[PDB]
């Protein structure tokens, strides 16, 4: 299973992400103190090339991408780490090993106290 | 356009304005977050 390299990059406007994003209820998620939250993207049909873009309102989150292949194997696309994204818009994307699905890991399991709001969106090519 | 370039295009110059235009033209396809199956886990 040859599996190519993620790209993975910022871009400064926060506010404007977070204006567009909360328009849709569904793409503001919660995570709670201590909360792992987990996000799944199939692979499309006619599909090559996932996107995510995410933001926090205050403190950073950690921030990791899996993939189920299709008990079930699981490939690190993008190790967790906690990510500056409170500051900028972070984002990234992926070409597709073969058919399974994406998990994208919003990890506040060191938070003991604080909850983080996670503004989110995913796109895909053809 | 391939999917190749699409994606080292987007990354190269991002912004709302260039998604926007990549979605009008097909080429980026936004996935409905209600589509989206969300876990939560305590550890």
């Amino acid at each position: 299973p040859v599996i190519a390299a993620p790209s993975m990059w910022t871009r400064p406007q926060i506010k404007d992400f977070k204006e567009k994003i909360q328009q849709d209820a569904d793409s503001v998620i919660t995570v709670g103190r201590g909360e792992v939250v987990t996000v799944r993207v199939p692979t499309h049909e006619e599909g090559s090339y996932l996107f995510w873009e995410f933001a926090t309102d205050n403190y950073d989150i950690g921030f990791g991408v899996y993939f189920e292949w299709t008990k079930p194997l699981l490939d690190e696309i993008v190790p967790v780490y906690r990510r500056d994204c409170h500051e900028e818009v972070y984002a990234g994307s992926h070409q597709y090993p073969g058919r399974g699905v994406y998990l994208l890991k919003f990890d506040n399991s060191y938070s003991l106290w604080r909850s983080k709001s996670v503004y989110y969106r995913v796109y895909y090519t053809r | 356009p391939a999917p190749d370039a699409i994606n080292d295009a987007l990354r190269s110059a991002d912004s709302q304005e260039a998604r926007d235009a990549c979605q009008k033209k097909g080429w980026i396809v936004i996935h409905p977050s209600n589509e989206l199956v969300v876990e939560k886990h305590i550890s």
